């Protein structure tokens, strides 16, 4: 089973900056890593595929990057609608495995 | 037309069919199974040609005994196939060969 | 029937038996040595018929010198095998072309 | 000359027009993927080799689409040309065959 | 003897030849190379014969320029050989069909 | 995204010295690793490709050594000239990236 390990759990920042959330796997995995958001009371929202590609309807702030065991999900100007819950979930090897998740803050 | 050369389209019809049934198949019997690679479409129907064509790049292969099954069908569809092919040539061949030396 | 037809299943039968054997003298041969994964019958059975097909995954081969001794018996009875039976296609595609053009 | 003897050639040119090709196009199709080792020319054009003889190391292959497409054509060309030479060979032995007989 | 046995006969020399040549060749060009694992002449004795067969098992392979050349004289020696037996066998078996046939 | 690690940051000789400059990357690359000269005010120079080879127009002093995830950029009898900062990049897996440098001091 694949660990997937976000750290921080928690990131606060201020309006406007730009801020990265981090997920390293216990073993390299190519970039079959996804993204997706999750905010109070909601379900969770597909933020960016395979490590990199864009989702469309979403905001083209969000990007991804990374490959093997480190991985990156970035936002420029983040924004009051940006504050959520983050999670990073692997298609690698069976079974698929989740993060721990990160909270933004600002 | 001619039967070798009809029988290898036939050959190609079908090793394209085992081609997508060998991705979809492979997927089915890998997922369940801890550590498994062969386990979403896409790849799996890059493992499938890599296997017909026995390239064997050593990226993705099964773990399990129905995906090992699959496989076979898999490598044998692909060798007899490119094998079929190569007789069809032989026979084009030997066959011109025969007028060229007006006999 | 025709010759190269029985040479073919002749060809079968013996690469099965070679599979079988192959499987259990590579175990025989591969324990003993450190590191060796080629250790058990069910995937040696599975490793022979990936090299008797070449199809090469890479994920498990011999490290002794009569596993490699047998891998090179098996490697060839499963060349000669398809190789033989290409040889079986292109006699009966001659065959019937032969029949075709009122030869 | 006859005609599969030409035909062998020209397998031999086009296989030869396929690496290079091949080399070019899997850098291209390949840079731009992270985590990619088919990013060099030297080494695609060795890559491409492996391929077409499918000698398969699994040292080097491709992560990107077009990569594996491009990898598909230079297995074909690969096979299909390897093929067409042995067809060029059963020809060749059967007409020599015919004259030793006589026929 | 007849032509394509003399010439199958032949190919297994040449073929025993080159694995040997193939063995010290690999050696002497991969020794001098940081991380090259071609540098002793037993396995580089198995890395010849299973680059001739392309069963590809991956555990062993050339770095260097020299040792990649030598490389491929091994991989099309070992399919030019193999698929000179094929084409043996086609013959063999063509010219009995013709007796089989009263031809 | 391979990652080269150069340490130690700053390193200090005597003239006439041998000296070695480290590069680590966080996986094993071959010898897919080159090194670079920049002096101040001047732009990056190609001193060692592919680990070992040497570039014509380059003092035979400097030499490269190492395979895999280690490698030495080797200087024989320092002199003046020689004193700026040093590169290692490697090219064994998309994208190229570079080493954070090491600075010589005489
Ligand atoms: C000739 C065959 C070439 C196969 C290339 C596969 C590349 C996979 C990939 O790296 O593709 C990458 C790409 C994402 O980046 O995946 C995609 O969406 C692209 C879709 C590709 C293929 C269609 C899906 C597989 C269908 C198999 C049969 C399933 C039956 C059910
Ligand atoms: C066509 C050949 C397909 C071989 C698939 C092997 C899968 C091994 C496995 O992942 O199988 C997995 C499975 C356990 O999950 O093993 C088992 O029990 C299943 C038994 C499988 C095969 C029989 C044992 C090998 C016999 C070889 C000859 C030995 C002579 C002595
Ligand atoms: C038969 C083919 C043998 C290929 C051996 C490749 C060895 C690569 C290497 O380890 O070579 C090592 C060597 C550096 O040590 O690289 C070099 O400079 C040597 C140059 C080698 C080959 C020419 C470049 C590739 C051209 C492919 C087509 C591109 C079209 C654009
Ligand atoms: C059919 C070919 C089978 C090759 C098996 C090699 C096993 C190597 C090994 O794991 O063998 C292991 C064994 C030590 O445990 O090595 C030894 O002493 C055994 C000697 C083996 C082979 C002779 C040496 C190679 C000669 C190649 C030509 C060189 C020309 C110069
Ligand atoms: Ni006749």
């Amino acid at each position: 089973d694949i660990l997937l390990t976000q750290s921080p759990a928690i990131l606060s920042v201020s309006p406007g900056e730009r801020v990265s959330f981090s997920c390293r796997a216990s073993q390299s995995i190519g970039t079959d890593i996804h993204w997706y958001q999750q905010r109070t009371n909601g379900s969770p929202r597909l933020l960016i595929k395979y490590a990199s590609e864009s989702i469309s309807g979403i905001p083209s702030r969000f990007s991804g990057s990374g490959s093997g065991t480190d991985f990156t999900l970035s936002i420029n100007s983040v924004e009051s609608e940006d504050i959520a819950n983050y999670y990073c979930q692997q298609s690698n090897r069976w079974p698929f495995t989740f993060g721990s998740g990160t909270k933004l803050e600002i | 037309s001619a039967l070798h050369w009809r029988a290898a389209g036939a050959a190609t019809v079908l090793l394209v069919i085992v081609l997508l049934a060998g991705s979809y198949l492979a997927v089915l019997a890998e997922r369940g199974a801890p550590g498994a690679q062969l386990i979403t479409y896409p790849r799996a129907l890059w493992w499938s040609v890599e296997t017909a064509t026995t390239v064997g790049y050593g990226d993705l292969y099964p773990v399990t005994l129905w995906g090992r099954c699959v496989a076979v069908v898999v490598m044998v569809a692909g060798i007899t196939s490119f094998g079929l092919v190569t007789a069809a040539l032989a026979t084009w061949f030997v066959g011109r060969e025969q007028e060229r030396r007006g006999h």
